[PDB]
């Protein structure tokens, strides 16, 4: 049957155990508006037996 | 005959009906309900199930200790040795220095790994009454610890060699003297010579041949018989690999197999001498000769540092890890960059061959035949004008599968700078070991120079 | 550097903490540190855990059959050739929940 | 579980970060266990020590066709720091300031509400940092890692210093209960359980020595002998770091009950000894048994209104380490680390020293050495010591310093004690954070760009440190050309 | 109790028990006993770690020694692999009493 | 009393600390306990007596049948492997006493 | 247990006194490391003596199932111990009689 292995696999497919969780304090869009330097990334951290 | 006899702490054991399938951890924990060692892994890599072995070894008219993995160490391969485990050495009404030191200094949390390395500890004191700290950490690289971080261990130990969390006064010394004897049985049976021996299990029959004859007839009537030395290999493919060989050869006491001799061109070692051997050897030519003779010699001792530990090293042979032909093998590339020369048996003849590209023709294949077996492998000298480096990089330092692993040589025209011979071999870049052959050639009678290293560098990007 | 062989310096270690005051009792030993309880024992292998325990006369051996397959239909099952070896006593299956 | 992050962070020319916005994203496998709840720790921690006025940080568990993750110490917190740690060394290098100052600067102070509108009391952090910062003699050794830079091309060395905070609580709040059941048989002698169990952490020696100071008879008059349903029913598993916090007060309130029965016999008798006491309550027919229950008061924190407390208290603690790699193999040695951890008037400091090695190794396993390989069809490919390489004896760093904080007495658990299991593995992320300084240093030497962002996923090993350490082969096996 | 399954290495125990009401002991052979196959050891007074004193009133032996004071008065015990051999170790115990 | 189970012990050494375990048809737990610890030399904390049920005591198995958990108890130590004995009706009879 | 029927009789006055069937109630053995320094059971006195220790274990339970029966009168057993437990209130007790 069709697997879903990888975490871009399971966001393409809609594959989650139940709802996103969210925690957000203050205003993100004036912080972003009058900040210096903006910088983004992506970041993957392996698992661990 | 067919009864297996060893000693375990001292006390003989008689097994009428030995299988060859049983391994010596089994046997500890489910025969004779000595449970202090430990099963954590079952192919080499914890230390968990480590343990000592005593023998006479005929050779050497002396008493020999190395400590093995029980999980690895078939049973019918121990006939007439004296086991010695963590009970062996001291229990709670009277511990062991090794045992107390490791307690009191805070290196046993969850304590599943401590016997394995209190056992690691304690063969490291009879072969050394006084280590240095860094033999100390040597003994270890076959042994883990998933709780302490290591530190405490070490820390307790380092007072063996040459406000506080304990106090290494209160330390009870160590007299050597009160080590159990080595059994007066074994020395009384060395005194008769040693027959062929069978085992018949479930679905293994084992049979430890004491002459080459035995083996070599053996070997002619049924090539299918698989040779075991020390089991480093067959262990792993018997038990994650689903392998089943019913007939099993176990060649280890035959005296040419085991035998080191110094030669014009080098020291050849017997097939089945234990690595452990190889590097006490090498080791004692590398510190009396000079130099300029002990290049490639220096070369497998870099090798043989990150080659698994000392329990794996105690039982794996020379030419087990020759005739596995892994693609990554570390003493493969380092065999064929120095041409080393082997000699092939099998009943009747008699062959030589310098390792080379041909000597691997396939994925795990040699160019041995069915019915031959591999008797011995010299090691060369270094010439004059000729160096060697050996190289390993897996994914941790220590007791791991290399990524890519080298053997490199070199050999200069007598008195200058260009290029006699190169040879650059390779593990862990193809399905076998191999030699960079198209490189090398275009290198000869150049100058070792800059030109030389981006030649090499475009060849090698290229070739491999 | 890039020639070197790999080597190290020897270890170096430095634990600090706390004294516990002055006055308290010697048979107070929260804030001292006393060794882990079964240090001795597991120093000793005298320790016991799971599978040290003895087996019973009649105990018996468990091997789990797991999936080779990340998702897919179970089809059927053979046990024909499991039931050949000696010592076999049963296959449990989910059918086998009570 | 593994993690995958997208950050955005805005900050000023100084290093004050002013904005941050996270998603995260975990492998969760086939069945849901403790998943969620692993999310809710890791976005609970994605301001590590940092104070940021405006943030928001979203966490989805995926559903995948894997084994299922599960708890391992430290439970989201370490993959939720580490991101944030990640973006914080990008904000120190975009800015040309030292990594050390742009930490300290955005660090919360005493007092702070954290994102999730706790307030930091009791904030000890600061002395943690300026504790490591002299004992590493930090600012020194900067200046020698330089030093070597400059006269080595083909090994670099980097040193970084880390702190961290880490709540302490189950973030279900029911789970932080603990029971213990007490006997005195009539020798004196005391049979002690509670519904903790022994994993090499050193649980039963720390109530042992709690029972002993409670009872005030010596630790050898009690023992505890396993762990059973039968003597302490419905315990929270042994975990969240909260065990010596809650069966040690169980443990307590049982021997507060025995004491309080011997009390009378106690009067009677003033100097005649335990054993007296104990045989003249069993021949008046006085009850020589208690349980013992404790539940952490307070807690429980609502995503809807961000409001609530899922923690008791915190645990701190900074590290700092330096590395040495190898530019033209990807190995690597770690020099000296040095660590400064407040686990409060520590209930047994060889014990909680070695849960902080042992933490702190572990970390360093999941930071630089551990690694797990699939088939693209889903199929485990490592599967035992000879592929999955956790660290070795010789792994550990070289020089190992260890402190805990002195004068730091955490009240609102057992005897001012603080837990101590998880709190630590994040620590080693200095390594991790070492190695790219180092591999910065390296990069810097082919030309490569200061200032330049170049991508470290974690685990930084062999293969990551030496594939970044860009140079004149890597450019020659890659596309084919160099000089 | 002896419907519980026997662990593996489990062993059986056998009273031996004085044959006369009030006499003293002035010496136990065991040589038959050590000839049974099976046969572990015999305990007696002497393998006691602690204290040989027992009873409600303390006035009682664990294992006799020296003398005994009624007949089924305990000497010792033996230890074999099964119960079988037990009793016929027990019986290979020769008592020697002045009465 | 011809309670129609007999007098029975396993003992079951734990190897750590002294700590064994008895499963015994007796009435009185806390008097074996006791008795296997004081002749051990081990503190009681360390001794569990397990009883399930018993076959009949009608009082015989009020004290006596510590005569029996005692020298089990002593052998499981010595060994360090579980023992056991259930007395024979003939040696119940002679060795427990009566009314 | 040696066939008076004992823990018969402990199980009828636990349910009579946690106000339960008997078929929710179940004793297993005993034991000197569940209840310590325990009497012979001897002198006929055995219903009488642990009855009554039964009687308190039970009170303490339903004195703190209380507020939980209080709030959800009709609500069944198991509604008020999943109650208990999720407010973390101990469902363990031990009980004594002279
Ligand atoms: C923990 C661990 C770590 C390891 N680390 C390394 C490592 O770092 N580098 C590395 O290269 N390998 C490593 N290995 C592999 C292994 O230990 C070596 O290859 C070892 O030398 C095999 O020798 P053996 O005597 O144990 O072989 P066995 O398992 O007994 O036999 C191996 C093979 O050789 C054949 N054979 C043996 N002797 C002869 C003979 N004289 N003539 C013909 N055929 C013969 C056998 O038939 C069999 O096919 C490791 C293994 C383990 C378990
Ligand atoms: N157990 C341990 O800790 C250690 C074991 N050893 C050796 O490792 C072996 C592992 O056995 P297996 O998993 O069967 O590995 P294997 O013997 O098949 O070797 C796998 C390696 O060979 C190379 N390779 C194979 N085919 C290739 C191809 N077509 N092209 C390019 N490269 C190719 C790759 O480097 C690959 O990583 C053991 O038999 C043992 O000899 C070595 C070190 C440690
Ligand atoms: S059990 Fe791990 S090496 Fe033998
Ligand atoms: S102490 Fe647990 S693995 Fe070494
Ligand atoms: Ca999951």
């Amino acid at each position: 049957l069709p697997a879903i292995i990888t975490i871009q696999d399971a966001i393409n497919n809609n594959s989650f155990y139940g709802s996103e969780i969210k925690i957000e304090k203050g205003d993100l869009k004036k912080g972003f508006s009058e900040a210096d330097n903006v910088v983004s990334g992506e970041l993957y951290i392996g698992g661990q037996e | 005959a067919d009864e297996l006899v060893f000693f375990v702490n001292g006390k003989k054991v008689v097994e009428k009906n030995a299988d060859p399938e049983t391994t010596l951890l089994v046997y500890l924990r489910r025969k004779l309900g000595l449970c202090g060692t430990k099963l954590g892994c079952g192919e080499g890599g914890c230390g968990a199930c480590t343990v000592m072995i005593s023998k006479y070894d005929r050779l050497q008219n002396k008493i020999v200790h190395f400590s093995v993995n029980a999980c690895l160490a078939p049973i019918c391969s121990l006939h007439h040795v004296a086991v010695t485990t963590v009970e062996g050495i001291g229990n709670t009404q009277k511990l062991h220095p090794v045992q107390e030191r490791i307690a009191r200094s805070h290196g046993s949390q969850c304590g599943f790994c401590t016997p394995g390395i209190v056992m690691s500890m304690y063969t490291l004191l009879r072969n050394q009454p006084e280590p240095t700290v860094e033999e100390i950490e040597n003994a270890f690289q076959g042994n883990l610890c998933r709780c302490t971080g290591y530190r405490p261990i070490l820390q307790g130990f380092r007072t063996f060699a040459k406000p506080s969390l304990f106090n290494p006064e209160d330390f009870k010394p160590l007299d050597p003297t009160q080590e159990p004897i080595f059994p007066p049985e074994l020395l009384r049976l060395k005194d008769t010579p040693q027959k062929k021996l069978r085992f018949e299990g479930e679905r293994v029959t084992w049979i430890q041949a004491s002459t080459m004859e035995e083996l070599l007839d053996l070997k002619a009537q049924h090539p299918d018989a698989k040779l075991v030395v020390g089991n480093t290999e067959i262990g792993i493919e018997m038990k994650f690999k689903n392998m089943l060989f019913p007939l099993i050869v176990c060649p280890a006491w035959i005296p040419e197999l085991n035998s080191v001799v110094h030669g014009p061109e080098g020291i050849s070692f017997g097939a089945s001498c234990p690595l452990s051997l190889v590097e006490s050897v090498l080791a004692e030519e590398i510190a009396k000769l000079p130099e300029q003779k002990t290049e490639v010699f220096r070369g497998v001792m870099e090798q043989l540092r990150w080659f698994a530990g000392k329990q794996v090293k105690s039982v794996a042979s020379i030419g087990g890890n020759i005739i596995t032909a892994s693609p990554i093998s570390d003493l493969n590339p380092v065999f064929m960059a120095s041409g080393a020369k082997l000699t092939l048996v099998s009943r009747g003849t008699r062959r030589t061959v310098r390792m080379d590209h041909t000597f691997f023709p396939g994925y795990r294949k040699t160019l041995l035949r069915p019915e031959e077996i591999l008797l011995s492998i010299e090691i060369p000298y270094s010439k004059e004008g000729e160096f060697f480096s050996a190289f390993k990089q897996a994914s941790r330092r220590e007791d791991d599968i290399a990524k890519v692993t080298s053997g490199m040589r070199v050999l200069f025209k007598p008195g200058t700078i260009e290029v006699q011979e190169l040879s650059l071999c390779f593990g862990g870049m193809a399905d076998r070991t191999i030699s960079a052959l198209k490189t090398t050639p275009k290198q000869l009678s150049k100058s070792w120079n800059e030109e030389l290293l981006q030649s090499v560098c475009a060849g090698l990007a290229e070739e491999l | 550097s890039a020639t070197l062989l790999f080597q190290k310096d020897p270890p170096a270690n430095v634990q600090l903490f706390q004294e516990v005051p002055k006055d308290q009792s010697e048979e107070d030993m929260v804030g001292r540190p006393l060794p882990h309880l079964a240090a001795n024992m597991q120093a000793s292998g005298e320790a016991v855990y799971c599978d040290d325990i003895p087996r019973y006369e009649n105990e018996l051996s468990l091997r789990l059959v797991t999936s080779t397959r990340a998702h897919a239909k179970i089809t059927s099952i053979d046990t024909s050739e499991a039931k050949k070896v000696p010592g076999f006593v049963c296959f449990l299956t989910a059918e086998d929940v009570p | 579980h593994p993690f995958l992050a997208k950050y955005k962070v805005g900050f000023m020319k100084t290093g004050t970060v002013v904005a941050l916005e996270v998603a995260h994203f975990s492998n969760g496998g086939n069945t849901e266990d403790l998943s969620r709840s692993i999310m809710e720790r890791a976005l609970f921690h994605m301001d590590n020590a940092y104070k940021i006025p405006n943030i928001r940080g979203t966490g989805r568990i995926c559903k995948t066709n894997l084994p299922s993750n599960t708890a391992f110490r430290g439970f989201g917190g370490p993959q939720g720091m580490l991101i944030a740690e990640y973006w914080m060394s990008e904000v120190a290098i975009t800015c040309g300031l030292p990594a050390e100052e742009v930490r300290r600067k955005n660090m919360y102070k005493e007092g702070d509400l954290t994102h999730f509108n706790q307030k930091l009391e009791g904030f000890t952090l600061p002395r943690c940092w300026d504790e490591c910062i002299a004992s590493s003699q930090y600012l020194a050794r900067k200046r020698e890692v330089e030093k070597f830079n400059r006269e080595n091309r083909w090994k670099k060395r980097g040193l970084c210093i880390i702190p961290t905070k880490f709540g302490i609580s189950f973030t279900l709040p029911f789970l932080n209960q603990g029971g213990a059941l007490v006997h005195v048989y009539t020798d004196g002698s005391v049979l002690l359980t509670h519904g903790g169990t022994e994993m090499g952490q050193g649980l039963h020696t720390k109530m042992v020595q709690v029972a002993s100071r409670a009872l005030k008879i010596p630790t050898s008059k009690i023992h505890i002998s396993e762990t059973s349903t039968n003597t302490v029913p419905n315990t929270s598993p042994t975990a969240a770091s909260a065990s010596a916090d809650l069966n040690g007060q169980g443990v307590y309130e049982a021997c507060q009950t025995i004491l309080k029965r011997l009390e009378p016999f106690k009067k009677k008798k003033p100097t005649g000894p335990w054993e007296a006491w104990v045989m003249d309550a069993y021949t008046s027919a006085v009850s020589l048994s208690a349980t013992g229950f404790y539940k952490t008061p307070n807690l429980g924190y609502s995503f809807e209104t961000n409001s609530g407390n899922p923690f008791h208290y915190f645990s701190y603690g900074v590290a700092c380490s330096e590395v040495e790699i190898d530019c033209l193999t990807g190995d690597h040695k770690n020099l000296r680390t040095d660590i400064v951890m407040d686990v409060g008037s520590s209930l047994n400091p060889a014990i909680d020293i070695g849960q902080v090695e042992g933490a702190f190794v572990q970390g360093l396993g999941l930071f630089t050495m551990e690694e797990l390989h699939y088939s693209p069809e889903g199929s485990l490919h490592t599967r035992g010591p000879s592929t999955y390489k956790i660290p070795a004896f010789g792994s550990i760093p070289i020089e190992f310093r260890v402190s805990l904080l002195r004068d730091c007495p955490n009240k609102r658990a057992i005897y001012a004690s603080k837990a101590v299991g998880e709190p630590p593995l994040f620590l080693a992320s200095s390594i991790f954070f070492a190695i790219k300084d180092a591999i910065r240093a390296a990069r810097a030497q082919h030309g490569d760009n200061a200032k330049q962002l170049f991508q470290l996923d974690s685990p930084a090993t062999p293969e990551k440190i030496r594939n970044a350490c860009v140079d004149q082969f890597t450019t020659l096996c890659v596309t084919g050309v160099p000089e | 109790c002896d419907d519980i399954p026997r662990y593996e290495n489990e062993l059986s125990l056998r009273l031996v028990t004085s044959t006369r009401a009030h006499a003293k002991i002035t010496s136990i052979d065991t040589s038959e006993a050590k000839k049974v196959p099976g046969f572990v050891c015999f305990l007696t007074a002497e393998d006691v770690p602690n204290s040989n004193a027992t009873g409600l009133f303390n006035d009682e032996t664990v294992f006799a020694k020296d003398e005994v004071t009624c007949v089924g008065h305990i000497i010792g015990a033996v230890v074999a692999d099964t119960p079988e051999h037990a009793q016929r170790a027990a019986r290979g115990v020769k008592i020697t009493y002045e009465d | 009393h011809f309670y129609l189970e007999t007098n029975c012990t396993i003992a079951v050494p734990k190897g750590e600390a002294g700590e064994m375990e008895l499963f015994v048809s007796t009435q009185n737990t806390m008097k074996t306990q006791s008795f296997v610890a004081k002749m051990l030399g081990v503190p009681d904390n360390r001794i569990v007596v397990r009883v399930k049920r018993m076959g009949g005591g009608f009082g015989g198995k009020e004290t006596r049948s510590t005569v029996v958990s005692t020298a089990l108890a002593l052998a499981a130590h010595k060994t360090g492997r579980p023992v056991r004995c259930m007395l024979d009706r003939d040696e119940d009879m002679l060795i427990t006493g009566g009314r």
